[PDB]
This record gives structure tokens, sequence and C-alpha cells, in this order.
RNA sequence: UCUCUUACUUUUAACCAGUGAAAUUGACCUGCCCGUGAAGAGGCGGGCAUAACACAGCAAGACGAGAAGACCCUAUGGAGCUUUAAUUUAUUAAUGCAAACACCUGCAUUAAAAAUUUCGGUUGGGGCG
RNA sequence: ACUGAACUCCUCACACCCAAUUGGACCAAUCUAUCACCCUAUAGAAGAACUAAUGUUAGUAUAAGUAACAUGAAAACAUUCU
RNA sequence: CCGAGCCUGGUGAUAGCUGGUUGUCCAAGAUAGAAUCUUAGUUCAACUUUAAAUUUGCCCACAGAACCCUCUAAAUCCCCUU
RNA sequence: GCUAAACCUAGCCCCAAACCCACUCCACCUUACUACCAAACCUUAGCCAAACCAUUUACCCAAAUAAAGUAUAGGCGAUAGAAAUUGAAACCUGGCGCAAUAGAUAUAGUACCGCAAGGGAAAGAUGAAAAAACCAAGCAUAAUAUAGCAAGGACUAACCCCUAUACCUUCUGCAUAAUGAAUUAACUAGAAAUAACUUUGCAAGGAGAGCCAAAGCUAAGACCCCCGAAACCAGACGA
């Protein structure tokens, strides 16, 4: 046996270290461990997409809850805030709902106010003055 | 073919190829048309002329014949009165 | 083979300071190459795990298993050497701390089957290991009360945080 | 590598003793099908692709390349201040201690390769001194080679030796293609 | 017994770490 | 049609403790 | 576990033994010695392998030709079979044809 | 090696075999292109251009008679006695701008080459060497070592 | 035997003590209904169910396990048998012609006995095509 | 209106998601030359890397403490009885 | 374990058939056919890969590409400019 | 902490060199190892290749090289293959060989198996003196708690929540179908040419005779696996 692997222990250990926390023979038997570890790593890579997605649905759920406290629906809040030219993302709005409820009520008030301005503009077809909060800051 | 001889451990020439083909030094192989001696009575003069021709081979055919012959058959030969002497070298060939 | 259990009685601790609680005596003893299954031996080892020396000896005396008398012999030897060599005050004042069976070196034999075919029979051997500690046997862990459960549950509720937020 | 002969050999499945008969029938048993107990898969079988026989590693670089090698090595020795020229390799005493301490004083290095023109007409003093020593090595001019020069830190040549080297190495340039081996007589060569 | 030094050395280093982890120095 | 049984070599099952 | 629990005994190599110190001397015997000898003559080994190189099959043919008559019967039989096998392998088997 | 098949198992059929169809190399009729190639006489060409070059560079000496030995020693021409060379053929190439008075002995000479030699006041002769003597004349020193 | 089965004894059984195999095994933290996957799901989707652990029964499922099959097809893979398949007559027997003065030898012919080798492709499959 | 991807934008980065096949950049360990000297460097070599062949040998599991196996009775252990 | 015993050798028999073919990372990369005792295979072409040389490639606009059968469409080929 | 793991050296391999063996006594071809009575010479075949097969299909023969894979031979197919001619340098005690699944089968042709011919193993490790620590699988320490390829995202928190149809290989394509795997350790599978490409040397010449050459020649680097039939033949052994 002119050449034979002397470092096989370490090669096994590289895979096995990731398998320690598994249950059953997967944690210790290399043949089984390697297969589960490949799956673990693949899942880990694909989970990044889901993490981002799940955070956003969580934020929307929380925003919905907080809006509903003020009698406003989720689409109403987000839509009207955008129309007020305020650009607050869903993460921050959810944070505000939890931690700054007075600020959130203010934002809910603003959204509601803008919503009524929209309805008044829609009802008042033709030549009518623009809503006070409806008017938009122009950038050039 | 025999890649390694039992006696010498050398590549062997296929003698069939030597019996049928001429190698020009430039790399071209010359052959007779198949069936040129066959049933000439039933063949047109134009066809008979086409048959009585020395024709070159494909790249793929040339590559086959090269592999089936040793280096001896590929050497430059200075025959005293060679009818194919002029055809050994290429002139004004671009790629 | 390894024989580490024997070497455990060879440990010498430095002399204790006057302002220190008295160290309980520990005795390590084993029987090697018992002709008996380790799996069968396990039940008897498990039986006497928390027990005092006298309780264990009593239980073993009235057990019908082969391994019971072997453990009884080992326990008696351990009790004797505890008093003699390890300076244990009273032979009664001992309890089983560790009681374990391990595999022994085994022999392969042939078992003839009812054709040309056969099987490989294995002559089982085991080791019995015991650790005795000087002192009364420690009281068994009391069953969890309703109040303990209640407290744990409140603790869980109080521990919880607003997750995935600022 | 050119001198190398590897003497490593392993038995092929053919060469391993026994293994003629089929171990068991092909279809009958639940076992995997084998036809010899001496196949590479088996313990004590022949090797599939192991070293075969004495193997030779022999090849020749062109003569001109080898001569260029020598020239290049000499050039590099001079460029890096590792080449020294001597009128003669004559010592007052045959004591190896003398030679070592001389080299230390001259700041030659750990290892010195000394080259004389010819083996027979080597001075007795240097022969006596160098025979005992390990790092100091005495070779005739015919024995000069790239491996030795690279292995030794310092190269020491005699003035006869330097003239000899120039002649032999420069002959390689401005020579014809050989009609036959140079061992055979020519008009001008020997 | 496999010829080589590097693997044995690496393993000595591993055992050293294991000994240190099992019995930490004061 | 029929396959005959194969016996293991006897030495395998005839091993004893070394003393 | 196939790893040793102790370091192997340390290897001491005398880089300046006579064999290593005088390695390569006379490699240029021809070019520096009026071509009286070829460097190939300095090769010490089997009769059939002196200053010649070839693949396994070529080597076997050469061995059979040169020292075949002096060989032991069993060794000669093995060489015959080896040539016979290598013939079939090199001529009839492979990827490129 | 690709997917499992004859190629992948390493048992791919011989060069020239077309999988059953009559092979290309077989299909073609035999013709005597190489009928007596071995028994054909071959002559290495020496252009007047090359000869002039050798004279100018001093490789050959025009003061003495120029022969096969002289040409070979000058290394102007390489003659292989085996491979069925029968000597040197003097060829008309470089007839113009050949200005040398030489006594040359060649195995074959073209009309124009002879004319070129004679114009400059030189002498050309045509000689025959059999394979054995040709070997001897081209490499005299090895022959002398033979002892015969 | 059955209508139509019953009772008892022995073996087995189950429990206690001793000794202690085999086929088998990707890993399993190993549910149900409907659907999907050309059939077919413990594991996929929609519903439902669900503290966790033995022991004894059972054979509906795990296309349950081990070989050994039977059917169809394939290989320019085998083998046995037959002949009015092809190639032979080395062998045997007889005959004729040489040689030799009936036998032996050489050549040729006729038979017996064998020997070597094969049995293309399409058309349900088989016969006639 | 809103939700909704690896699409697109955003901050930073970029060779870093095809079967067979083909091209390239690295490289574990071993031996050798010369280094290096708590384990390495540049080269030259080669029996140079195994989650799979009802693979080979060895160890140990699963089924499984399962299937299965064994000693007629009393007694002074003289003996007698069935 | 007899439609032809067993053992050894030839023998590493042969197998277009079944199974297997061991470090890391990146890149390019898919379905016209012909012949064949041939359709479980191979050879040539087509496609694919690499390196090299040189100029066009693709997309395309006018113009242009059949009568007969009594009918016949989406289209195709060719193709400057871009 | 059990079972275990670990080790270095018995020996072997290829060469070189050198031409080996051979009676204490007694017994030993009869049923060998039992004191003592009336005849040898004789074409190998076949597998295999020819993609079937039927002629045919390399196999030492007097020592390198070159002529030359040339002349020749051949279902002129697969393939086989000279010679004339040239010419050969000689320092044994070495190893970019193996190190107990390796290297011999070998601790031994023993034990064991078979009527016989015949097949044929396994394994050992203290120290100068015995007149002196940790690591495979399997387990134990230490059984288990709704839910589901056994994980991943996570989380204060093991589980609960959400996401996720094992791996390999095969079939024109598909996996989820079928094949293979109890697990661990060790062992176990790409060998070479022509021609091209890349890098040097020299250059109308290159090459350390032969060979090639209308920029070529010389040298180097870089491409061609493993296991498995039923068979066939030869020589033995068996009623
Ligand atoms: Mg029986
Ligand atoms: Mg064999
Ligand atoms: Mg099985
Ligand atoms: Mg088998
Ligand atoms: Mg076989
Ligand atoms: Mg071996
Ligand atoms: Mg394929
Ligand atoms: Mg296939
Ligand atoms: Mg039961
Ligand atoms: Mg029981
Ligand atoms: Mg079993
Ligand atoms: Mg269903
Ligand atoms: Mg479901
Ligand atoms: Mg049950
Ligand atoms: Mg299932
Ligand atoms: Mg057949
Ligand atoms: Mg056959
Ligand atoms: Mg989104
Ligand atoms: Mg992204
Ligand atoms: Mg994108
Ligand atoms: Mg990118
Ligand atoms: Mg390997
Ligand atoms: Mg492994
Ligand atoms: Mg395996
Ligand atoms: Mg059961
Ligand atoms: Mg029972
Ligand atoms: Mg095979
Ligand atoms: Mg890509
Ligand atoms: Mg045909
Ligand atoms: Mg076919
Ligand atoms: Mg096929
Ligand atoms: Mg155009
Ligand atoms: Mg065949
Ligand atoms: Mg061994
Ligand atoms: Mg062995
Ligand atoms: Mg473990
Ligand atoms: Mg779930
Ligand atoms: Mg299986
Ligand atoms: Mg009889
Ligand atoms: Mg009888």
């Amino acid at each position: 046996l002119r050449n034979r692997v002397t470092d096989r222990y370490f090669r096994i250990q590289e895979v096995l270290k990731h398998a320690r926390h598994f249950r059953g023979r997967k944690n210790r038997c290399y043949r089984l461990a390697v297969r589960t570890v490949i799956r673990a790593f693949v899942k880990c890579t694909k989970a990044r997409y889901l993490k981002k997605k799940n955070m956003r649905t969580l934020w929307i759920n929380r925003i919905t809850a907080a809006s509903q406290e003020h009698g406003l629906k989720y689409p109403a809040l987000i839509g009207n805030l955008v129309k007020c030219q305020v650009e607050l993302n869903r993460k921050v709005l959810a944070d505000l709902a939890i931690y700054e409820p007075k600020t959130f009520k203010s934002l809910a008030a603003l959204a509601s106010r803008r919503r009524h301005e929209g309805f008044a503009a829609a009802l008042g077809d033709g030549k009518e003055p623009e809503g006070i909060f409806s008017r938009v800051v122009q950038y050039h | 073919l025999t890649y390694f001889s039992a006696r010498k451990g050398k590549r062997k020439t296929v003698k069939a190829v030597i019996d049928r083909f001429l190698r020009l030094h430039c790399g071209l192989w010359v052959r007779r048309k198949a069936g040129y001696k066959k049933k000439l009575w039933k063949k047109t003069p134009a066809r008979k002329k086409r048959l009585r021709e020395f024709v070159f081979c494909n790249k793929t055919q040339s590559k086959l014949l090269d592999k089936m012959t040793t280096s001896f058959w590929k050497r430059r030969n200075w025959y005293v009165d060679d009818p194919y002497q002029k055809y050994h070298d290429r002139t004004n060939l671009k790629v | 083979i390894s024989r580490k259990w024997e070497k455990k009685n060879k440990i010498v601790y430095p002399p204790q300071l006057p302002g220190e609680p008295r160290r309980p005596a520990e005795i390590y003893h084993c029987r090697r190459q018992i002709k008996y299954s380790k799996d069968k031996m396990w039940y008897l080892a498990k039986l006497i795990r928390g027990m005092s020396i006298d309780q264990a000896l009593a239980q073993l005396e009235f057990n019908d298993k082969k391994g019971a008398k072997i453990i009884k012999e080992v326990l008696l030897e351990a009790q004797d050497m505890a008093v003699r060599d390890h300076n244990v005050e009273f032979r009664s004042n001992l309890y089983i701390a560790e009681s374990t069976s391990g595999r022994g070196q085994c022999l392969k034999r042939i078992r003839y089957h009812g054709r040309g075919r056969f099987g490989i029979m294995e002559k089982v051997y085991c080791h019995y290991f015991v650790k005795l500690v000087e002192g009364p046997p420690p009281p068994p862990e009391p069953p969890k009360t309703a109040v303990a459960h209640a407290k744990e549950y409140i603790q869980q509720l109080r521990s919880r945080t607003i997750v995935h937020t600022l | 590598n050119f001198k190398r002969i590897s003497y490593a050999k392993t038995k092929t499945r053919a060469e391993v003793r026994g293994g003629g008969r089929k171990p068991w029938p092909q279809k009958g048993t639940g076992r995997a099908r084998h036809g010899s107990i001496r196949s590479p898969l088996w313990r004590g079988g022949g090797v599939a692709h192991g070293p075969r026989g004495p193997t030779s590693y022999y090849y020749m670089l062109p003569m001109k390349v080898r001569a260029l090698g020598l020239k290049v090595a000499l050039t590099v020795k001079l460029a890096q201040d590792d080449l020294h020229i001597m009128d003669s390799l004559e010592l007052p005493t045959g004591d190896p201690q003398y030679l070592t301490e001389l080299a230390h004083y001259r700041r030659w290095g750990d290892s010195v390769l000394l080259v004389d023109l010819t083996h027979e007409e080597m001075p007795q003093s240097i022969v006596e001194a160098t025979s005992r020593l390990k790092t100091f090595n005495l070779i005739p001019a015919v024995g000069l080679n790239v491996h030795s020069m690279l292995k030794h830190q310092t190269l020491v040549l005699t003035l006869p030796t330097v003239a000899f080297l120039e002649d032999k190495l420069l002959w390689q340039d401005s020579r014809y293609r050989p009609l036959y081996p140079f061992s055979l007589p020519y008009s001008d060569f020997p | 017994v496999k010829k080589g030094f590097r693997a044995a050395f690496r393993f000595q280093k591993e055992l050293e770490r294991q000994r240190l982890l099992r019995c930490p120095p004061p | 049609r029929f396959t005959p049984p194969i016996y293991q070599p006897k030495f395998k099952t005839e091993k004893e403790f070394m003393q | 576990i196939g790893i040793r629990l102790t370091l192997p005994p340390p290897k001491v190599v005398d880089r300046w033994n006579e064999k290593r110190a005088m390695f390569g001397v006379y490699d240029n015997i021809g070019i520096l010695g009026n071509f009286e000898k070829h460097p190939k003559e300095l090769i010490r080994g089997p009769i059939w392998l002196r200053g010649w190189k070839g693949n396994e099959l070529q080597r076997c043919i050469r061995k059979r030709k040169m020292v075949g008559s002096r060989m032991f019967a069993d060794d000669l039989h093995n060489l015959n079979k080896r040539i016979r096998y290598l013939y079939k392998h090199f001529n009839r088997h492979g990827k490129f044809r | 090696r690709g997917h499992k098949g004859e190629r992948q198992r390493g048992t791919r059929p011989r060069l020239g075999f077309e999988g059953g169809q009559t092979p290309f190399y077989i299909r073609i009729p035999k013709y005597g292109f190489n009928e007596g190639h071995s028994f054909r006489r071959q002559y290495k060409p020496l252009s007047l251009n090359r000869l002039q070059y050798l004279i100018d560079l001093g490789r050959v000496d025009p003061s003495q008679p120029i022969d096969l030995t002289q040409l070979v020693n000058g290394r102007g021409v390489t003659i292989q006695p085996l491979k069925r060379d029968y000597g040197v053929q003097l060829v008309e190439e470089g007839a113009d701008t050949f200005t040398a008075k030489v006594n040359i002995e060649v195995q074959l000479a073209s009309e124009l080459a002879i004319a070129a030699i004679e114009k400059n006041g030189g002498v050309v002769t045509t000689a025959f060497y059999d394979p054995r003597s040709l070997d001897i004349v081209c490499k005299p020193v090895p022959f002398f070592l033979r002892g015969q």
C-alpha cells in the first residue's frame, strides 16, 4: 500500500461536527450523517428567501391589527400614507405600532384624513380645490 | 489495427490501405473510383470518364488512413521518375 | 481491554483543612468476566442503584436470578474492603452510588441448524461495576406538585418577549 | 530521473497463488457473484493497477541543452558571488580543520564544491583534507554537473579547469550536426 | 501502521485540546 | 435445481481465550 | 479508528552522506570527456532496462527476449501470460480507436 | 466515458470498421500506387542554388574535386543508403546566378544543370554507386572501423 | 367428513430460572378519510385524530420476507437431440490402381461412423401466406 | 385598493444554480531532491482521496433476551419406588 | 448441484448485457439523418467543446421562385437597409 | 467505562551477483517408511480475434540497436511478418519497494475441507531488566410524552409555530416506479499510440550512427477503468 489516506479521521469529523445535534444514528454514522447534513445545508440556503417573506407577512399581520384598533383597514393605511408622500416601510410601521402607539394613531389619523380627501375629490367631479393633505411636494 | 506488436511493440500498418491508396506528402490521399472496371458496356461515356479518375479523399477519410499507416508511408520520397511528383506540394493555399 | 475502575481506588486526596465538611468515602469495585448476559445483569444493577447496602443485600438475597448472588458477593467484598482499607466507620453506613453492567470478552461458537445451514452462537460475558459511598442513601426526588407546575408555567409566561421586533 | 529504476512490483490477480475455481455458484446463494478469491475486491487478492516490474525512467535531453545547463549554472555562480578561481588546489597541510577555517574566514559558505582538472594529478594535500570532510567535496573537471553545483553553496575552480570548461562548452556552439558519434574519429575533434 | 507524520501530529493537537477542555487549568 | 450449503471454516468457531 | 495515538519516531536524514554529496557526478561524462562514454552506461540495473525506456508491454517483450532463457519456469509462464493479456488490452481495449 | 454501451465498456470495434457496412478502405478497388516502392531508386536533389551556398560559405572546396564524400562532409546533402537512395541528383534550380568553376560527380544530372556547370568552365560527370559502395562512400570512417 | 360442533388428556403454549439462534434491516419522531400521483400514499394536498410506555392475540396493509419458479421478448450468448443444414473423411471397412514379390505402404473411389459450425430481418403469438 | 417570485429597483458584492461530454483554476496525504525544524516551502514522483458494486475481510447492532434446548420420584444419598 | 462428473491448467476466457467507477471550485454545453445478421450496438453526418485564422453572420425590403389537377391556408426560400 | 483503539518488525518484493541440492544408525515401490527366495520416446487442442463462423488469429531458441512494421504472407479480411546489412563495454552487496486486510499462501502447504486429484486459512505487539489519559460502530452513565425524510428558519425557551415528497443507479423522457445499501473500520476500480497543442534547445538544418526535413527537427508535459456467466479444450483424479 504505497499510498493510503492518513487524514480520514479529520475528513469524517468535518461532516460529523454539523451532525452532533441530530437525533438517531444520523448524528454519529457518517454514511447517514452526510446525507442529512447536505439536506440541512440546502435547507439553510433556501431558508433565507423564506425568512424575508415570513418577516413581511408578520409585519403586515401586526400593522393590520394596529390599524384595526383605530378602525382602519390595512390597504387603507398603506395606500393613504403613500399618497401623503410619507415613505415608511412595513418593518418600521410594525415597530411604531408596538412601541410608539401615539405616533401610530397620528399616522392612522393622517391616513384616514387623506382617505376622506380622496372620497371628496372623487365625489366632487370637475373644478374643485385640492385637499390640504392631498397636495404633493414636487421634486425637480 | 495493431497498436503494439508482440514481437517489436510497434504500431503496424494496415496493408489494405497501401494496396488501394496513394499518400501525397502534403497530406492528401488519392484513390480510384469504385466500380471503374465493372460493367462498362452498360455505362455512359461521361460516367466512364468520371470513373477513370484519381480523386482526393475527405478530411475524415484522410485522418482514418493516416492512423492506419505508419510514419514510413508519410516520408518525402525522391523517386527518379515520379508521375505524382508535382502533386506532392501545395501552392497558393490560404488556410 | 481497559481496567480503569480498579485504578479509581488508588486516588489520594490532599489532607482536609479543619474548616471543611467531611468528605464521604468512595469505594470502587468490579467483577470481571461473569458468565452472564450484560442485558440480564442490567436489571439487577438498576434495582439496587439508589439503595443502602443492607437494603440492596436483602433484595438480592431473595431474588431468583443467577446474577443476584454474583452481585451479592461483589457487594459483600466491597463492604468488607470499605471498612478495612478505605477507613469507613460503619459497614451499614454505605449506599450504592453507581451500579452498572458492561460487556465482556466473548467467544464465538457454531450452532447447527436443521439443514446444511448453521448460525453463530456467542458465549456472553459481562462485568459488574459498583461504587459505594459512605453516608445515608440520598432521599428520592419528590414528585412534582401542582404548585410547582403552576409556578413553572407562570415563569414561562413571564419569560416571553415580543419576538421579531425592535 | 534519467538514472532512475523503480524496483516496485505487485502481484496481479493472475500472479497471486490459487484463485482458480469459482468460490460458489452464480445464482443459488444469496451472496454476491464472484469467480475468484484473488480478485482486487477480495482481501489477499491481486492489485488492479499497481507498479509493474522494474520500470525505467530513462530519457536524454539534447546534448546542446545539457551543455547550456552547465554554462547557465557557472554564470549564476559568478553573478551571485559564489564562484572562486584558484591557481592551484594546493594546501600547506592536509589538516581538514585548516580548510574549514580558511573557508569560514573567506566567507564561502556551508558547502564548497572544489573542482580540479584531472583525478590522477590531484594534489595529495587537498585529497587528504577533503576525504575526511562531508560538506567539502572534491571532483575532477569531467565530473562537473548542475546538481552538484546547485547543492553546494560555493564553487571553486582551478585555472586549468576554467580553460578546460571553456573549450568543452564552447565547442557545442559552432559545431556541425553529427554524421556519426563523436567517439568515432574526426579530422579535428580529438 | 500507516507511514506519515502530519496526521499523527494533527491528532496529538486534537487530543491536547480535548485534555484541556476535559480538565481546564486553574 | 438445487444449491448445496456452504460451511464456514471450523477455526472461526473454535477460538478460545488466550492464557 | 485508524489513527496512531503516539508520534512516529523522528526521521533523521544525513543530507551530506557520500551518496547524496556525490550525486550527479559524471552525468556529463560524454560532453566533458570527449564522448568516450555515454551517460547511459552509468545506469546500474536490470540488463533489459539499461539505457532504455518503454511501457509495460514493451518492457515485458524486452525482458522475455533478453533474459527469457535464464528465467525460472513459473516466472517465465507468468511473463508469457502477462504479455498475452497486455496484448489483448492494448490492441482490443480503450476509449480511442 | 459517457453512458453504458460498447464504448463505455472499452470494447469499441477496430479502426476502419463501419459497424457492418462494407468499410470505406475496403470498398475502394486496389491499384498499384505503391507496387514496387521499395525497389524504386531515389535520388536526393542538390540545387545549384544550394551548391553555390556551400561554396560561398566554404562548406565545400571547389579547388578539389567535389564528390559524395565531399558533399556529405560539408553536410550539404544527407544520403540514406537504406530507404533506397542511390545518390545525388543535380537539379536545374538556381541555374541563373550560379558562378562557380567546379569538378562535380553526381548520380543524376539534368540537361540545364550540366549546361550551368559547363558555362562557368566547370566539369560535371555522372557516376553510379551500388547500395553497399554508396554506404561506404558517404560514411568512410565507420567502414574503415569495420576492418574489411 | 358433514348437519354443528363439544368435552377431556398429551404436546405446544403463557409465566418463573438457566442456556441461547435464523431469515430480515436506507434512515424512521412509522395514524385515519377523501383526493393527487395513466394504477397504486404512514410520509404529497384538504380535512380529521392524537399524553406516553408494555404484555398477549390477529393477519387487512407495509406491491410483507427467502429462494425457486411459470409467461413473453432480446443476445450475430450457450448446450443436448435430430436431419433431406453447410463443411470434411483425419478414423474404420471395402474396392481399384501403383509398389512389393497374401500383408504392408502411397494414391483414388465408395459407404459406415462420426466431427466442426450455424440456424438473417419485418409481419399477435401459430399454420398458410 | 391591497397581497403576491430567486423578475426589477434598492446598500454592498459578484467566476460562485443543467444530463452525457469538454475546457480551466486549485488541492488532501505519501515518497524523493533541496528546504524547513511543534509540521512546513519550491519542485520531481506515484498502489495519490470511496454515502453505494445482493463488493472482500473484521467488529458490533436489529429481529431478540425471541425461536429453540434440558434433569422420572423420595431419601441415609446406603438405597428404594414408578 | 449429470442433456453429459470433478479438479487443475489454458484463464485476468468472452460478455454490443447487469452492477459499480473514490478531493474542491468555476465555465461552455440537448433530440436533422444515413448504413448496418441492424434498431440493447457501432461508423459517418448533425449538434456539442476547445484552440487558431480570417471576414462577415443574424435580423432582413423592393424585385424574384408552374403549370397540370380546378382549385389550397398559415406560411417558406431569396434578401439591401437597419 | 465497557467492548475496544493504538504500535514495529517478523518477514517478504524486485534487482544485481553467483551455476544449487544429495550418508548419524535403522526403515522405506508389498497395504511405502514392512530384516530374510524362481518396462520409456509418439503434430497439443481449445478459449479467444475476425464484432457470426467454417481458411486464418502474435506466444524464447540464443541475446541490445538499426534496417522495419520494410520486403513478404493473408476468407489479400482480421491480422501475421523476415532477412541481407549494421552494431553491442561490461565496477554485486542496491531500492522516490511492502510493513501484519500490505509484502510470499505461509507463524504453514500446517490446522481445516475433500474418497481422491485438489483447495486452503487466521493470527503477534510491555519494559534495559517480569531473578521488577483521550478516539469507530455497539452499548452504559441516562427509556418515553400530541405532529409526521427527522431538518431548517427560528425563538426567552428542547418541543409546540412556519417551510421542506431520503440517497444511488436504470429505463428513448419522468420520479414518487424499480435496483443497491443494518452499521463501523480497513481494502476496492483510466494502463498507451499516431497525429495535434503547450513550453524549451538548435535552426535549412535537427538528432550522442539508423530517422526526418520545401521551418523543420530534438526533448519534455498532457488522452484511453473495475467486478460477474452459462461455456470450450488439454492433462490428471474418482464405481
Ligand atoms: Mg447433516
Ligand atoms: Mg490463475
Ligand atoms: Mg442476503
Ligand atoms: Mg461468486
Ligand atoms: Mg470468470
Ligand atoms: Mg497480496
Ligand atoms: Mg452511450
Ligand atoms: Mg443501458
Ligand atoms: Mg408464542
Ligand atoms: Mg427465559
Ligand atoms: Mg444474523
Ligand atoms: Mg389513497
Ligand atoms: Mg397528507
Ligand atoms: Mg404486539
Ligand atoms: Mg413506505
Ligand atoms: Mg452464437
Ligand atoms: Mg462460441
Ligand atoms: Mg414580495
Ligand atoms: Mg438576493
Ligand atoms: Mg435577477
Ligand atoms: Mg452576479
Ligand atoms: Mg487508489
Ligand atoms: Mg470507509
Ligand atoms: Mg460496500
Ligand atoms: Mg417477536
Ligand atoms: Mg417456546
Ligand atoms: Mg469481462
Ligand atoms: Mg453554465
Ligand atoms: Mg449484411
Ligand atoms: Mg442485433
Ligand atoms: Mg446490441
Ligand atoms: Mg442579407
Ligand atoms: Mg468471433
Ligand atoms: Mg499475510
Ligand atoms: Mg493470507
Ligand atoms: Mg463511540
Ligand atoms: Mg408539521
Ligand atoms: Mg437491500
Ligand atoms: Mg470397485
Ligand atoms: Mg462397488
